[PDB]
């Protein structure tokens, strides 16, 4: 979970 | 194959700045600078996207190192696990790239984690790429060291879909 959103 | 974020977010310009808010003690500042430059360069070589370092003010890609709760609501997890994370393109926190300083950062070595390869990956996300199923892709979700790195066709085609091929 290394690509996050905002 | 290659993937994006669901809303296909991308940068609206080709000239992008970065800033390094803090360094890792694990590596010489010099070494870190050039690691990040090279990481950005691997995406520059196949797109018209151009990355420029600044030493002050708000950059598009604010880079820092940090561990556990480091102030963005997505904590790190100690040694191993998450190596780093990056936000999809956007304003503010968008694009920003953080690195877990509980890890040992290295260059050109099977011990620790190559800052070059992990930055290059994390920045991929900062550009709008999601993970690839391809084991030999830079955007694979699992770390692998390789002494001689190349971009897999999968990495090139994904990024060229978003921003097009190099003009030069
Ligand atoms: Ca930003
Ligand atoms: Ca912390
Ligand atoms: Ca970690
Ligand atoms: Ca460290
Ligand atoms: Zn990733
Ligand atoms: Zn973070």
């Amino acid at each position: 979970n290394d690509a996050l959103i905002x | 194959m290659y993937n994006f974020f669901p809303r296909k977010p991308k940068w609206d310009k080709n000239q992008i700045t970065y800033r390094i808010i803090g360094y890792t003690p694990d590596l010489a500042p010099e070494t870190v600078d050039d690691a990040f430059a090279r990481a950005f360069q691997v995406w520059s070589d196949v797109t018209p996207l151009r990355f420029s370092r600044i030493y002050d003010g708000e950059a598009d890609i604010m880079i820092n190192f940090g561990r556990w709760e480091h102030g963005d609501g997505y904590p790190f997890d100690g040694k191993d696990g998450l190596l780093a994370h990056a936000f999809a393109p956007g304003t503010g926190v968008g694009g920003d790239s953080h690195f877990d300083d509980d890890e040992l950062w290295t260059l050109g070595k099977g011990v620790g984690y190559s800052l070059f390869l992990v930055a290059a990956h994390a920045f991929g996300h900062a550009m709008g790429l999601e993970h690839s199923q391809d084991p030999g892709a830079l955007m694979a979700p699992i770390y692998t060291y390789t002494k001689n790195f190349r971009l897999s066709q999968d990495d090139i085609k994904g990024i060229q879909e978003l921003y097009g091929a190099s003009p030069d």
